C-alpha cells in the first residue's frame, strides 16, 4: 500500500516502489515507516537507511542529510543529499577524520566555527557506528 | 600587372595596407605581406629571425581568432586565446612608430629605434613581460622603455 | 580566409571590432587603475 | 532546536558539512567521481 | 564587384563553419543533460509532492515577494533569456500593482544584464558562472545559503525557469516558494506529525535548495 | 608507403575535424584524439630551408609520428624532439638506417628495432 | 551606360526594384534609391521633409541590420533593434498601395491617398502609434484609417 | 587646429566603439543644413561647446536645436569675442574663459 521514493540529486534508488518498511535517521530520533503510517515530515541526520522489500530482503544505504515526508496516501518521499551504499565507504578514513575533528574541537574557540566542528564530528561518529 | 610584375624585381618589399592605416597604425606596413630576402636566420641571427616569426605567427593567430570573436564574442574565448589576442593587439600597436617627417600629422616627436631595442621589445612583448600594461601604452612609442613610461603616465593621469 | 569576416567589413566585422574594443577598454581601465 | 541553530547555522550548511564528511570517508576508488558530481562552481556577484 | 563578392563569400563561409562547430558542441552538451535530467526530475518533483498533496495555497495577503529567475551566462540560446526576462518583468508589474514589495534574483549573468537597467532598485542578489559547467547540487546549496544569509524574510516567492518539453519545445514555467509562516499556519498541515516551527524551518530551507536545483536542471 | 598511408589517413581525418579546434575540449575523446594526432603530424612536416632529409630518416620520423609515440609529448616540443631524435638515430643507429635504405622497407626486425629506439629516446627525452 | 547616363537628366527619379516586387510590395519603388530635387524643407515644408527623412533613416537602419537578422535570426537583436525592425517593416508594407489600373489582375479597388494623409500616416507609424497592429494590416491599403480597419477585421 | 585635433580624436574613438554619448553628440554636431555655411569663429565656438563637455547632458534630438539657438545668441551679443577670435586666429586663455562663461550661462538658460 506504501509507495516509496528514495532519491538523490543524481540517483533514483526507488520510485513509487511498494516496500513494507523503511528506517530513517531523522533529526528528532529514528523511526521506521510502514504502510498507512501517520503523515509526517522530517529532515535527516547522518545515519543508515534500511529498506525492507516485501520479499523479506533488506537493502541498506547511508544518507548524509535530506528530508523525509510520509503522506496521507501512504506515499513516502525520502530525498537524501548524498546517498551511498554501505560498501562504498571505509572505516579508516572515518576514524581518521573523527580524530582530526575531535582534535580541532578542543583547539577551537569560536562558537559558530565550533558548531561546524561538532557537526562534522557527529558526521563521522555515525559513519564509524554505521559501518561496523 | 604592374605591381605583380614589379614584385619579382625587388629584394625587400614593404606593402602598405589601407586596412592598417584605418586602424590608426602608422606606418601602415602589412606585417603578413611584407618580405625580405635577408629574413634568414643565417643572416640576421637566430634571435632576430625567431622574434620575427613569432610576431608574424601571433598576428596570423589573431586573424584566425577574430572570426570566433565575431561569432561567440570575446567572453567565450579560452584564456590562452584571450592572452593571444591581448599580446597580438599590443604587438600591433608596438609596430607603430612616430616619424620625424609626420610631426605635423601627429604632433608627436620623431623616434629612431635601434635594431637591438626593437628585437628586445618585441621579444619581451611575446614573452608576456608586459601583460599588465594596457595596449594604448604601445601606440606610437619608440623603444619599450617609452611604452613603460607612457603606461606610468597614463595611469598617473587616471 | 582567417580574417575574412572583418576584412569584408559589414555588420559581422563591425560588431567584432566593437566587441574587441569594448572588452579591451574595460581591461585597460582595470589595468591602469591597478598601476 | 539543535545546537548549531542556536549557533546561527542553517540546514543548508548542516547539510553541506554532513554531505562533505560523507564524501571524504569514501574509498579512493569512488572519492574522485563523487567529488566531481557534487562540486560547486557558481559565484555570487 | 568580384572582390566584394569574394570577401563576402569568405566571411559567410567562415560564419557557417563556426556555427556548425558550435552546434556540434551544443549537441554534445545537450546529451549528458537529458540523461542527468531523469534523476533530477524524479528527485526535484519529489520535493514538491508535499505542497501538492497537503495543497499549500500560499498567502494572498502578504507583501514581501521574492522572484528568482533562472538562466545562464552564455548567449546565443535564442529565446531562452528573453522568455525568462519577459516573465520576471510581467510578474514584477503585477505584484507591484498590488503594492507587494518585490525583490529579484538572477541565476545567470544574462538575466541580470537584461533586467539591471530597468529594474535596479528591485534587486537582491545575482549569481554567475552558470552554464559553462553543468549545474550541481553544490550550486543550489550555495544559492540557497546567500538567500538565507540576506536578511530578507520573503513572505512568499516564485522561481522562473524553462521547463524542458522536447528537443524543439520548451516552456517558461513557474513554481512557488513558501515561507515558514505559510507552511506552519496552513490548516492542511495539521495532519502532519511531530511538526514544530523548527522542523518546518529545516524542511523549508532544504526545499529552497531542492527547487533551485530542479530549476537549474530544467 | 608503410608510414605515409597511415599519415595521409590521419591527416585527412584531422582536416575533417579541424574546424572543431577552438572547441576541442568540448567534444568526444575520439575527436580530441583526432585533433591531437593531427597537430602532431602537422608539426612533424615542418622543415628547415636548404636541409633536405634522406628517405630513411624521413621514414624513421614519420614512424615515430604515426605510431603514437608523440601523443604524450606536447606540440611545442615536437619539432625540437624531431631534431634531437634525428641526431640520435644518425649517431648511434647507422645500422638500422642503412638496413632500411638497402631494403627500401621496414621489415619486422627493422620494425622492432625502430620501436625500441623510439621508445628509449622518448623515455629519456627532456 | 544608358540608365546611368539618363540619371543626370531627371529632376525626380523613381527606381523600381525586383527584390521589392518579389516581396509583394507594389509599386516596387526602392525608397532608398528614389530621389527628387524638391525634397528640400523650403519647398515641401519642414514637416513633410522630416517625416520623409525619418522614414528613410529607419529603412536604412533595417537595411543595416539585415545581415545579422539573416544569419543569427531575430532573437539576437537588442530591444531597440527589434523595435526599429518592427517599425521599418510596418513602414515598408505601408509604402505599398493598390492601383486603380491594377484592379483587373488583383480585384482590389485602387486607392488614391492625398499628400496630407500620407504625411500623417507615416508620421504616426514613426511616432509609435501603431506598434500593436500586425504588420500585414498595412499591406495594400490606402490611408492609415484603412490600415486600422484591416487590423480590426483581421482580429 | 586646437579644437579639431580633439574633435578628430574623439570621433575616431567613437567610430571605434560603435565615449559613446560624446561621440554621438559630436556626430550630430557635424551635421549641417544646406546653403548655410558658417564662419570659422562660429564653427570653432560650436566645436568647443561640443568637445569641452557642454553638450554631454542634452538630448540628441535637441542638439541641432540647441546649436542654432546657441549661434543666434552669440551672433546677437558676443560680436566682440567673435571678432577677437577671428582677428587673432587662435583662442587665448582670455577668450577661452570668456566663451566658457558664455556657453555655461547659455546652457544654464537653455
Amino acid at each position: 500500500q506504501m509507495s516509496f521514493t528514495f532519491a538523490s540529486p543524481t540517483q533514483v534508488f526507488f520510485n513509487g516502489a511498494n516496500v513494507r518498511q523503511v528506517d530513517v535517521p531523522t533529526l528528532t530520533g529514528a523511526f521506521g515507516i510502514l504502510a498507512a503510517h501517520v503523515p509526517t515530515l522530517q529532515v535527516l541526520r547522518p545515519g543508515l537507511v534500511v529498506v525492507h522489500a516485501e520479499d523479506g530482503t533488506t537493502s541498506k544505504y547511508f544518507v548524509s542529510s535530506g528530508s523525509i515526508a510520509v503522506n496521507a496516501d501512504s506515499s513516502v518521499q525520502l530525498l537524501a543529499e548524498e546517498a551511498v551504499t554501505l560498501d562504498m565507504l571505509d572505516l579508516g578514513a572515518a576514524k581518521a577524520n573523527l580524530e582530526k575533528a575531535q582534535a580541532e574541537l578542543v583547539g577551537t574557540a569560536d562558537e559558530a566555527t565550533r558548531a561546524e566542528i561538532q557537526i562534522r564530528i557527529e558526521a563521522n561518529e555515525a559513519l564509524v557506528k554505521a559501518l561496523e | 600587372p604592374a605591381p605583380a610584375t614589379t614584385f619579382a624585381h625587388l629584394d625587400a618589399t614593404t606593402v602598405l595596407s589601407r586596412a592598417i592605416a584605418e586602424l590608426g597604425i602608422y606606418p601602415a606596413v602589412d606585417p603578413l605581406d611584407s618580405t625580405s630576402r635577408i629574413m634568414d636566420p643565417n643572416i640576421v641571427g637566430s634571435e632576430h629571425y625567431d622574434v620575427a616569426r613569432g610576431v608574424q605567427k601571433i598576428l596570423q593567430d589573431y586573424k584566425s581568432l577574430q572570426d570566433i570573436i565575431a561569432i561567440l564574442g570575446m567572453d567565450e574565448l579560452s584564456e590562452e586565446d584571450k592572452l593571444t589576442v591581448s599580446r597580438a593587439r599590443k604587438i600591433q600597436r608596438f609596430l607603430s612608430q612616430p616619424f620625424q617627417v609626420a610631426e605635423v600629422f601627429t604632433g608627436h616627436m620623431g623616434k629612431l629605434v635601434p635594431l637591438k631595442e626593437t628585437i628586445k621589445g618585441f621579444q619581451q612583448i611575446l614573452a608576456g613581460e608586459y601583460d599588465h600594461l594596457p595596449e594604448q601604452a604601445f601606440y606610437m612609442v619608440g623603444p619599450i622603455e617609452e611604452a613603460v613610461a607612457k603606461a606610468d603616465k597614463l595611469a598617473e593621469e587616471h | 580566409g582567417a580574417g575574412s569576416i572583418r576584412e569584408a567589413g559589414g555588420a559581422f566585422g563591425k560588431r567584432e571590432q566593437a566587441e574587441e574594443e569594448r572588452y579591451f577598454r574595460a581591461q585597460s581601465r582595470e589595468q591602469l587603475a591597478a598601476l | 532546536v539543535a545546537y548549531w541553530r542556536q549557533a546561527g547555522l542553517s540546514y543548508i550548511r548542516y547539510s553541506q558539512i554532513c554531505a562533505k564528511a560523507v564524501r571524504d570517508a569514501l574509498k579512493t576508488e569512488f572519492k574522485a567521481n563523487a567529488e566531481k558530481t557534487s562540486g560547486s562552481n557558481v559565484k555570487i556577484v | 564587384t568580384l572582390k566584394d563578392i569574394t570577401r563576402r563569400l569568405k566571411s559567410i563561409k567562415n560564419i557557417q563553419k563556426i556555427t556548425k562547430s558550435m552546434k556540434m558542441v551544443a549537441a554534445a552538451k545537450y546529451a549528458r543533460a537529458e540523461r542527468e535530467l531523469k534523476p533530477a526530475r524524479i528527485y526535484g518533483l519529489g520535493s514538491l509532492a508535499l505542497y501538492e498533496k497537503a495543497d499549500i495555497k500560499g498567502p494572498e495577503d502578504k507583501k514581501k515577494h521574492l522572484l528568482i529567475g533562472v538562466s545562464s551566462d552564455r548567449g546565443l540560446c535564442g529565446a531562452i533569456h528573453s522568455s525568462i526576462a519577459k516573465q520576471m518583468k510581467s510578474e514584477v508589474a503585477t505584484l507591484t500593482a498590488a503594492g507587494k514589495e518585490v525583490m529579484l534574483v538572477g541565476i545567470g549573468d544574462k538575466i541580470r544584464g537584461i533586467l539591471y537597467r530597468t529594474h535596479s532598485d528591485q534587486f537582491l542578489v545575482a549569481f554567475k558562472e552558470v552554464g559553462r559547467k553543468p549545474p550541481t547540487f553544490g550550486d543550489a546549496s550555495v544559492i540557497a545559503l546567500e538567500l538565507l544569509n540576506s536578511g530578507y524574510e520573503f513572505d512568499e516567492g516564485s522561481i522562473i525557469f524553462n521547463k524542458f518539453r522536447s528537443v524543439i519545445s520548451y516552456k517558461t514555467e513557474e513554481k512557488p516558494i513558501f515561507s515558514l509562516n505559510t507552511v506552519a499556519s496552513a490548516d492542511s498541515m495539521s495532519i502532519y506529525d511531530d511538526i514544530d516551527a523548527d522542523v518546518l524551518q529545516n524542511y523549508q530551507e532544504y526545499n529552497l535548495a531542492n527547487i533551485i536545483y530542479y530549476s537549474l536542471k530544467e | 608507403k608503410q608510414v605515409a598511408g597511415t599519415m595521409k589517413l590521419e591527416l585527412a581525418q584531422y582536416r575533417e575535424v579541424a574546424a572543431f579546434a577552438q572547441f576541442g575540449s568540448d567534444l568526444d575523446a575520439a575527436t580530441q584524439q583526432l585533433l591531437s594526432r593531427g597537430v602532431r603530424l602537422t608539426e612533424l612536416l615542418k622543415q628547415g630551408q636548404y636541409s633536405p632529409m634522406a628517405i630513411e630518416e624521413q621514414v624513421a620520423v614519420i614512424y615515430a609520428g604515426v605510431r603514437g609515440y608523440l601523443d604524450k609529448l606536447e606540440p611545442s616540443k615536437i619539432t625540437k624532439f624531431e631534431n634531437a631524435f634525428l641526431s640520435h638515430v644518425v649517431s648511434q643507429h647507422q645500422a638500422l638506417l642503412g638496413t632500411i635504405r638497402a631494403d627500401g622497407k621496414i621489415s619486422e626486425q627493422s620494425d622492432a628495432k625502430l620501436k625500441e629506439i623510439v621508445t628509449n629516446f622518448l623515455a629519456g627525452f627532456e
